[PDB]
């Protein structure tokens, strides 16, 4: 994303920075779908 | 013990009636102790389904 296109003031943020952001916000996801699955299997007598 | 012509014929059927009956209380106990054979057996494999999907 650029901000400030043509002018002296022209920056940008970068994807190098933005992909190591999703590598880590896959994992925390996935664990948080396992502990999911897991714990509805072991609750399946229990009503919830 | 002397007794009339036709007494010990009565006798021998009133208990042919009672082990004939009683036969049939027989079967129908060990139909029922199948039904919870089949039942048992249903919600294990239900179970084991179950995982397999959500594994999966």
């Amino acid at each position: 994303f650029v901000f400030g296109a043509g002018k002296p003031y022209e920056f940008s943020i970068d994807c190098d920075k933005i992909n190591l952001f999703r590598g880590v916000f896959a994992f925390l996801l996935y664990v948080a779908t396992f502990m999911y699955v897991f714990s509805t299997f072991a609750n399946i007598l229990r009503n919830k | 013990m002397p007794v009339l012509l036709g007494i010990p014929l009565l006798l021998r059927f009133l208990g042919f009636l009672l082990v004939t009956l009683f036969g049939y209380l027989l079967t129908f106990l060990k139909k029922g102790f199948g039904k919870i054979a089949i039942a048992i057996s249903l919600f294990l494999a239900l179970i084991i389904g179950l995982n397999s999907i959500l594994v999966g």
